C-alpha cells in the first residue's frame, strides 16, 4: 500500500486526485504532516522541498517543481524570455513586455516608438493606450506589474463576432517527459468584440469568472476542441493542428526545456512532476501567442474526470505501479 | 611554518581522528612507529608537514592531536590499536560515565569536571608551538559529549586563544546510522552556543555519506568504517593546503577569507568526486571535466541539499592528482553554459583553484579504489540551510510537547536555554534566506 | 575567463579563475553558568532528600 | 566498566530472578560452578556488566536475594544455578508478609532492609561505574511489592544519580492467589511512578493467555510463565550485556525511552514463542519475526496496541541474519503503519542486532514499547481495586499494620492520574 498526504485544500484537480488514489485500495491517505509519506500533494506557498527525500525506505514524489515559479509569475517569465539566449530576445511568440515598478524607461523606448508611427498602442497590466494613465493602477496597487502589447487585432468566431484564449493543460513526470493534454478548451467571451473603447470590460478579458450571456453560443462559455476544428474547417479551410496545435506545441515545449536544467529532479535525491496550464491568444493571421503559464491551474468541469486518471496513470503510477493514450508526447 | 592543533571530541570525533591520522601517515610517509624516513631534519624542522606532526629527538613524528571523550571504549582502541606508538599517552583524555547522549549532562555536570584537565593537555601542546596558527574540532552534533562537551571546550579556547582559528568538522545526525531520539536537540543546542566560536565548519550528513557508500561503493550496510574512511578522504583534501606545499589555503586564516564572508553564515558544502569501488574489476578513469562536474551533482555532496536553488558567495576547487589548469579551465568555461551557478551580487562569479600532484592516497585494503585524478568542492551556498531547515523542523516536533525536555532540565539547564537556541537558529534560517533570494 | 595569480612549485599549483566581477564571554561569565547550573541540580537533590525524608 | 547490581524479592522476584541468571549465565558461558567454558570471547567481553571476579577467575553474579520468608530462596540455593550466588547475598527474615503490602513496607520489611542495604552497599563499593540497579518482584504479593518498593525507595535515597529499572510482574485474576493483589499492586504502581526510571510490566494475564491460546498449553504452570519471562529478560538486556554499533546502558535507555518521567512503563514483547522442552525446527525469516514481535498475541502485557500509540520503540534482533532486511523490516512496519507512532518524537524506532542468538532459536526478536496502550492494564488494575475499595473489604488486613484509608485514597488517585496522562498524549 502507497502513501499520500495532501497539504492544498483548495485543489480542484488533486481534490480528484486523492479520490481516485484512495478507491485504488492500494493508497491510505496519512495527516497532511505525517513525514513517512510516498506522495505530497503540497501547498502553494512556501513548499517545504528541503524536508523532501530523506525518510529511510520511502521513495517520495511532489506534485510541483522547484523553481517552475520561474515561468509561473508574470514578473518573471517576461525575465527568463528576455534573458534565456534559448528564447531571446525576440521570440516570434512572446508579446514585446516589459517590468515596472511602482516605487518603465525601456518601455518609453518602444511607446514613443508606437505613437509617433500611428501603429497600434494599446496594452495591458487594467488595458488603455495612454502610457502614464495605466500607472495609477500601478501605483495605488503597490505591486510589480508587467505592462504588454495588446492583441489588437485577434480572431473572432462567427456568430457573435467573440472573443477567445486557448488554455492548454501540460503534465511534466518525473523523467521530464511533456505530456499535453489532448484536450484543450477555449475560454470564450459572450458579448462582441469592441475596440472603440477599452473599458468595457467582460468583452476584451476571458477569465471564466470575469462573464458572470454566461451560456449563449454554448454551455458554460466553454468551446471543445472538436467543436472549434470543426469551426475552422468549415469557415477558414485548415485543421486545429495544422494552424494553431503545432504552434502551441512548440511554445511548450520551449517554455519548459529553457528551464529543464534549472528544475529537473532526475538526479536529485527526491521526484517532482506538475502540471501546467498555458493560456495562448490565437490572431487575425492563425498566429499563436504566448500569455501567462499557470503553476495551479484549474480544468475544465467536463475534462476533470479523463486529466485526472491520466495524472494517475503517466506521473503517480509510473513511479508507485500497481497491480489509448490521452496525452500527447512532445519529444525532445 | 604554523602549527595546526587537532582536538577530537566523543566516538564520532575520535574515529574520524583515527581515520584521518592514519590517512596523513600514509600520505607523509609516516609509520605506526612514529619513523619518517622521508624527514632528514632530525629532531624538528619547518616543513609544511610539521603543522600537524612535531619530532622528538628519537625521529618520532608525533600528531599535534589530542583525543578526548567522557568514556574510555572509543580512546582505549586507540591507546591498543595499529598506531598505538603514535600518540603520547597524555593526548587520549577519558572519562568513565558518558553524556548519555544528553547535550546539558556533557556541557554542564560532567563536562565541568573534565574542561580544566583538557585545556591543560591542550595547553601542553600549544607550548611546543612556535605560532601557533588554531585548531581543528571533529565532533558529531548528535552526541552528549560531541555536542554538550564540544560546546564548552570552544568558549574556553576563545577566552584562552582568543587570536587562534578554529574549524570544525561536525558530523550531522541522519536516523539510518543515529544512536539516539534526541540529536535533533543537542544539535540545535550546539550549534546556537558554538556559533559564535567558530571560523568556518564542514557538516558532514552521515545521510550523504551512507548513500555514498552504498550507491558507489556497493556497500549494502556501510559500518562506521566504510563512513569514516570516506570523510577522511574529504577532510586530507581540506586540510592537503596545510600539511603541502601551496599558495591556497597556507593558514587557517585563509580558510575565512576565501570561503566566508559573513561570520555566522561559515558552513561550506563539501562535494568529492570521483567515489569508485576497490572490489570494481573495470573502471574507465575519470577526466578533470568528469569530475569537475560531478562536483555540482547533489548525489556527491556531503549534504544532500539544491544548490541550483540557492546562491554561492565563495567557491574553491581542491584538485588532487594528474590535473593541469588548462583542462580546469575548459571545464569550468563547460559546466557554467550547462548549470545554474548564480553569486550573490556582491561577490565574483570565480573559483580559487588549488592543484596537488601527489594523487589521492588509499589506506591498503580499504573500500576506496585508486583513482588517477580526485576534486573536492568547497561551496559556500545558501543552499546548505535546508539541513538547518530539517533539523530545526525536527526540534520543532519535540520541543512543541516539551518531549524528554526534562532529561536537560535535570541536569541544570533552563527551559529557556532551549528557545534562546531555537532563536538563534531561526534567525541563521533567516539570514540564509535574506542572502540567497 | 581571466586567470590570475597563478603560483606554481614542484607539489603542484594554485590560481583563481574569475567570470564576471560583483554588483564574547568571558572566563568569570562561563564559571557563573556551570555554577548556575550546579546550584540548580543541588537544589533538585536537596528537594528529593527532603521529599524522602518525609 | 558499567556495573548493574540486580535484586530479586519475594517468591515471584527469586524465581524469575534464578531463571533469569540461569539464562544469561548459558548465553554467557558460565556453568553452576561459576566458570567459564565458553566459545568465544565475544561472551567476556562485558561480562562484568553483571558478574563480578573473584578467586580463582570465577565469575559471581552480582544479585542480592532478599526474601521475607526463606522457603523460596532455599529452593534457589537448592536449585540448578543456586551455588553461583554469593552466599552473603541471601538476606532472608522468618515471618514472611502473608500477601500484604503492609507489612513489607512498614512492619516485617523494616526489619530486613536494613540488612539488604548493607549487602547492596557492599556491592556498590566494589563497582568501578555503577550504572543503577535491576530489581526482580511482583506487585500483588506482599515482599516483593511491599518490600520491594520500599528498597527502591532507599536505594534511591543513597543513590539518588543512579538508574532504578524494575521487572514488575502484574497480578492477573487468571492466575491469583489471593483476592488483595488489586491492592497490593495500586500501592506499588504509586511507588514504580515516583521511584524508578524504566519499568518493565510483565503481565501475569499476558503470559497465561499466551500460554493458553498460542502455545496450546491448557493448564499453565508458574514455569510456564517463567519460561516467557527468561526469554524477555534475556532479549532486553542483550544491548547492555553484549557489546554492539549501540553500546547501551541502563541510563541511555532511559534517556531515549522516556519523554516524560511518569510515562516510562514498557510492554515488552518476544518472538518467536516457545513452550518449554520443545524446540522449534524451522527458523523464521526476518519478515516474520518482525511480524510476530509487534503482534499483540507476543506482548507481555496484556494491551491492545491499536487502542494507542507508541511514544517509543526499542527492537533486539538476535541470530546470524542480514540486517539489509532487519532495516527494511522495519521501516516496512513504520511506513506501513505510521498512524500508531507518534507524529512528534521524529524516528522514535530503534533497532539493534546481535550475532549471538538465545539457546534454542537460531533466529529471535525482542521488543520494547513504550505505548500509551499500557493504560488499559492500570485501568484493569483500578476496576478491580475500587471493586473492593468502595466497600472498604479486606482493609482490615492493612489497618491492622498501622495504614490509614487515606493512604489507599491517594495510591488510588495516582494511578488514575497515571492514566489520564497516558490518555493525553494517545490523542495529541
Ligand atoms: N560518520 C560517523 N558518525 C558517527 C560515528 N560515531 C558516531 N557517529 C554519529 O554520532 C552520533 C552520536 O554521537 P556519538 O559521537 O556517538 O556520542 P558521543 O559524542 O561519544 O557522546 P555520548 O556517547 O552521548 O556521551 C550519531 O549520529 C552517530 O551516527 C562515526 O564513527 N562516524
Ligand atoms: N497582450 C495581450 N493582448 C491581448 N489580450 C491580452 C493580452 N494579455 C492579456 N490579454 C487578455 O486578458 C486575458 C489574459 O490575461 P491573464 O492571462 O494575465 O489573466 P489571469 O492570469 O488573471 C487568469 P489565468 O491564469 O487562468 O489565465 C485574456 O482575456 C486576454 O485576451
Ligand atoms: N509470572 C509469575 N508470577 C508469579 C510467580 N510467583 C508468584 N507470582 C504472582 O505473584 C503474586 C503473588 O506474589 P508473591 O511473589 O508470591 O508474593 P511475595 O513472595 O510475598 O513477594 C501473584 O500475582 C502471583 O500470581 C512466578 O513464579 N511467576
Ligand atoms: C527509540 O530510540 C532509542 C531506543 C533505545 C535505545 C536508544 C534509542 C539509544 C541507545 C539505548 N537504547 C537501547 N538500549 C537497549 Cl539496552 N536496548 C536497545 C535496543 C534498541 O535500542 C536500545
Ligand atoms: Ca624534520
Ligand atoms: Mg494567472
Ligand atoms: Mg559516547
Ligand atoms: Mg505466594
Amino acid at each position: 500500500m502507497y502513501t499520500f498526504v495532501v497539504r492544498d485544500e483548495n485543489s480542484s484537480v488533486y481534490a480528484e486526485v486523492s479520490r481516485l488514489l484512495l478507491a485504488t485500495g492500494q493508497w491510505k491517505r496519512l495527516r497532511k504532516d505525517n513525514p513517512r509519506f510516498n506522495l505530497m500533494l503540497g501547498e502553494r506557498n512556501r513548499l517545504p522541498f528541503g524536508r523532501l527525500g530523506h525518510e529511510p525506505g520511502l521513495v517520495q514524489l511532489v506534485n510541483y517543481y522547484r523553481g517552475a515559479d520561474k515561468l509561473c509569475r508574470k514578473a518573471s517569465l517576461v525575465k527568463l524570455i528576455k534573458t534565456s539566449p534559448e528564447l531571446s530576445e525576440s521570440c516570434t511568440w512572446f508579446p514585446e513586455s516589459y517590468v515596472i515598478y511602482p516605487t518603465r524607461e525601456v518601455f518609453l523606448a518602444a511607446y514613443n516608438r508606437r505613437r509617433e508611427g500611428r501603429e497600434g498602442n494599446v496594452w495591458i497590466a487594467l488595458i488603455s493606450s495612454e502610457a502614464s494613465e495605466l500607472l495609477d493602477f500601478i501605483d495605488e496597487q503597490g505591486q510589480v506589474h508587467v505592462i504588454q502589447k495588446y492583441l489588437e487585432k485577434p480572431l473572432l468566431l462567427e456568430p457573435g463576432h467573440r472573443k477567445f484564449d486557448i488554455r492548454s493543460w501540460v503534465l511534466v513526470d518525473h523523467l521530464y517527459n511533456i505530456y499535453l493534454y489532448r484536450e484543450g478548451v477555449l475560454r470564450t467571451s459572450s458579448e462582441p468584440y469592441n475596440s472603440a473603447n477599452f473599458q468595457d470590460k467582460t468583452c476584451h478579458l476571458t477569465n471564466h469568472c470575469i462573464q458572470k450571456n454566461y451560456g449563449r453560443y454554448e454551455e458554460g462559455n466553454e468551446m471543445f476542441f472538436e467543436e472549434f476544428n470543426q469551426y475552422l474547417m468549415d469557415a477558414l479551410n485548415t485543421t486545429l493542428e495544422n494552424s494553431i496545435l503545432l504552434q502551441i506545441k512548440h511554445i511548450i515545449r520551449s517554455c519548459l526545456m529553457c528551464i529543464e536544467p534549472a528544475i529537473s529532479t532526475k538526479h536529485l535525491h527526491y521526484q517532482s512532476f506538475q502540471l501546467f496550464g498555458f493560456d495562448f491568444m490565437v490572431d487575425e493571421e492563425l498566429k499563436v501567442w504566448l500569455i501567462e503559464v499557470n503553476g495551479a491551474p484549474a480544468c475544465a468541469q467536463k475534462l476533470y474526470a479523463e486529466l485526472c486518471q491520466g495524472i494517475v496513470d503517466v506521473a503517480i503510477s509510473s513511479v508507485f505501479p500497481l497491480a489509448t493514450s490521452i496525452f500527447i508526447k512532445l519529444h525532445h | 611554518m604554523r602549527e595546526c592543533i587537532s582536538i577530537h571530541v566523543g566516538q564520532a570525533g575520535v574515529q574520524i581522528g583515527n581515520a584521518c591520522w592514519e590517512l596523513y601517515c600514509l600520505e607523509h610517509g609516516i609509520q605506526p612507529d612514529g619513523q619518517m624516513p622521508s624527514d632528514k631534519t632530525i629532531g624538528g624542522g619547518d616543513d609544511s608537514f610539521n603543522t600537524f606532526f612535531s619530532e622528538t629527538g628519537a625521529g618520532k613524528h608525533v600528531p599535534r592531536a589530542v583525543f578526548v571523550d567522557l568514556e574510555p571504549t572509543v580512546i582505549d582502541e586507540v591507546r591498543t590499536g595499529t598506531y598505538r606508538q603514535l600518540f603520547h599517552p597524555e593526548q587520549l583524555i577519558t572519562g568513565k560515565e558518558d553524556a548519555a547522549n544528553n547535550y546539558a549532562r556533557g556541557h554542564y555536570t560532567i563536562g565541568k569536571e573534565i574542561i580544566d584537565l583538557v585545556l591543560d593537555r591542550i595547553r601542553k601542546l600549544a607550548d611546543q608551538c612556535t605560532g601557533l596558527q588554531g585548531f581543528l574540532v571533529f565532533h558529531s552534533f548528535g552526541g552528549g559529549t560531541g555536542s554538550g562537551f564540544t560546546s564548552l571546550l570552544m568558549e574556553r579556547l576563545s577566552v584562552d586563544y582568543g587570536k587562534k582559528s578554529k574549524l570544525e568538522f561536525s558530523i550531522y545526525p541522519a536516523p539510518q546510522v543515529s544512536t539516539a531520539v534526541v540529536e535533533p536537540y543537542n544539535s540545535i543546542l550546539t550549534t546556537h552556543t558554538t556559533l559564535e566560536h567558530s571560523d568556518c565548519a564542514f557538516m558532514v550528513d552521515n545521510e550523504a555519506i551512507y548513500d555514498i557508500c552504498r550507491r558507489n561503493l556497493d556497500i549494502e550496510r556501510p559500518t562506521y568504517t566504510n563512513l569514516n574512511r570516506l570523510i577522511s578522504q574529504i577532510v586530507s583534501s581540506i586540510t592537503a593546503s596545510l600539511r603541502f606545499d601551496g599558495a591556497l589555503n597556507v593558514d587557517l586564516t585563509e580558510f575565512q577569507t576565501n570561503l566566508v564572508p559573513y561570520p555566522r553564515i561559515h558552513f561550506p558544502l563539501a562535494t568529492y568526486a570521483p567515489v569508485i569501488s576497490a572490489e570494481k574489476a573495470y573502471h574507465e578513469q575519470l577526466s578533470v571535466a568528469e569530475i569537475t562536474n560531478a562536483c555540482f551533482e547533489p548525489a556527491n555532496q556531503m549534504v544532500k541539499c539544491d544548490p541550483r536553488h540557492g546562491k554561492y558567495m565563495a567557491c574553491c576547487l581542491l584538485y588532487r592528482g594528474d590535473v593541469v589548469p588548462k583542462d580546469v579551465n575548459a571545464a569550468i568555461a563547460t559546466i557554467k553554459t550547462k548549470r545554474s551557478i548564480q553569486f550573490v551580487d556582491w561577490c565574483p562569479t570565480g573559483f580559487k583553484v588549488g592543484i596537488n600532484y601527489q594523487p589521492p592516497t588509499v589506506v591498503p585494503g580499504g573500500d576506496l579504489a585508486k583513482v588517477q585524478r580526485a576534486v573536492c568542492m568547497l561551496s559556500n551556498t545558501t543552499a546548505i540551510a535546508e539541513a538547518w531547515a530539517r533539523l530545526d523542523h525536527k526540534f520543532d516536533l519535540m520541543y512543541a510537547k516539551r518531549a524528554f525536555v526534562h532529561w536537560y532540565v535535570g541536569e541544570g539547564m533552563e527551559e529557556g536555554e532551549f528557545s534562546e537556541a531555537r532563536e538563534d537558529m531561526a534567525a541563521l534560517e533567516k539570514d540564509y534566506e535574506e542572502v540567497g533570494v | 575567463m581571466e586567470v590570475i595569480e597563478l603560483n606554481k612549485c614542484t607539489s603542484g599549483q594554485s590560481f583563481e579563475v574569475i567570470l564576471k566581477p560583483p554588483s564574547d564571554p568571558s572566563l568569570e561569565e562561563i564559571q557563573k553558568k556551570l555554577e548556575a547550573a550546579e546550584e540548580r541540580r543541588k537544589y533538585q537533590e536537596a528537594e528529593l532528600l527532603k521529599h524522602l525524608a518525609e | 566498566m558499567r556495573e548493574i547490581v540486580h535484586i530479586q524479592a519475594g517468591q515471584c522476584g527469586n524465581q524469575i530472578g534464578a531463571k533469569f541468571w540461569e539464562v544469561i549465565s548459558d548465553e554467557h558461558g558460565i556453568d553452576p560452578t561459576g566458570s567459564y567454558h565458553g566459545d568465544s570471547d565475544l561472551q567476556l567481553e562485558r561480562i562484568n556488566v553483571y558478574y563480578n571476579e573473584a578467586t580463582g577467575n570465577k565469575y559471581v553474579p552480582r544479585a542480592i536475594l532478599v526474601d521475607l520468608e526463606p522457603g523460596t530462596m532455599d529452593s534457589v540455593r537448592s536449585g540448578p544455578f543456586g551455588q553461583i550466588f554469593r552466599p552473603d547475598n541471601f538476606v532472608f527474615g522468618q515471618s514472611g508478609a502473608g500477601n500484604n503490602w503492609a507489612k513489607g513496607h512498614y512492619t516485617e520489611g523494616a526489619e530486613l532492609v536494613d540488612s539488604v542495604l548493607d549487602v547492596v552497599r557492599k556491592e556498590s563499593e566494589s563497582c568501578d561505574c555503577l550504572q543503577g540497579f535491576q530489581l526482580t518482584h511482583s506487585l500483588g504479593g506482599g515482599t516483593g511489592s511491599g518490600m520491594g518498593t520500599l528498597l527502591i525507595s532507599k536505594i534511591r535515597e543513597e543513590y539518588p544519580d543512579r538508574i532504578m529499572n524494575t521487572f514488575s510482574v502484574m497480578p492477573s485474576p487468571k492466575v491469583s492467589d489471593t483476592v488483595v493483589e488489586p491492592y497490593n499492586a495500586t500501592l506499588s504502581v504509586h511507588q514504580l511512578v515516583e521511584n524508578t526510571d524504566e519499568t518493565y510490566c510483565i503481565d501475569n494475564e499476558a503470559l497465561y493467555d499466551i500460554c493458553f491460546r498460542t502455545l496450546k498449553l491448557t493448564t499453565p504452570t508458574y514455569g510456564d510463565l517463567n519460561h516467557l519471562v527468561s526469554a524477555t529478560m534475556s532479549g532486553v538486556t542483550t544491548c547492555l550485556r553484549f557489546p554492539g554499533q549501540l553500546n547501551a546502558d541502563l541510563r541511555k535507555l532511559a534517556v531515549n525511552m522516556v519523554p516524560f518521567p511518569r510515562l516510562h512503563f514498557f510492554m515488552p514483547g518476544f518472538a518467536p514463542l516457545t513452550s518449554r522442552g520443545s524446540q522449534q525446527y524451522r527458523a523464521l525469516t526476518v519478515p516474520e519475526l518482525t511480524q510476530q514481535m509487534f503482534d499483540s498475541k507476543n506482548m507481555m502485557a496484556a494491551c491492545d496496541p491499536r487502542h494507542g500509540r507508541y511514544l517509543t520503540v526499542a527492537a533486539i534482533f538476535r541470530g546470524r541474519m542480514s540486517m539489509k532486511e532487519v532495516d527494511e523490516q522495519m521501516l516496512n512496519v513504520q511506513n506501513k503503519n505510521s498512524s500508531y507512532f507518534v507524529e512528534w518524537i521524529p524516528n522514535n524506532v530503534k533497532t539493534a542486532v546481535c550475532d549471538i542468538p538465545p539457546r534454542g532459536l537460531k533466529m529471535s526478536a525482542t521488543f520494547i514499547g513504550n505505548s500509551t496502550a499500557i493504560q488499559e492494564l492500570f485501568k484493569r488494575i483500578s476496576e478491580q481495586f475500587t471493586a473492593m475499595f468502595r466497600r472498604k473489604a479486606f482493609l482490615h488486613w492493612y489497618t491492622g499494620e498501622g495504614m490509614d484509608e487515606m493512604e489507599f485514597t491517594e495510591a488510588e488517585s495516582n494511578m488514575n492520574d497515571l492514566v489520564s496522562e497516558y490518555q493525553q498524549y494517545q490523542d495529541a
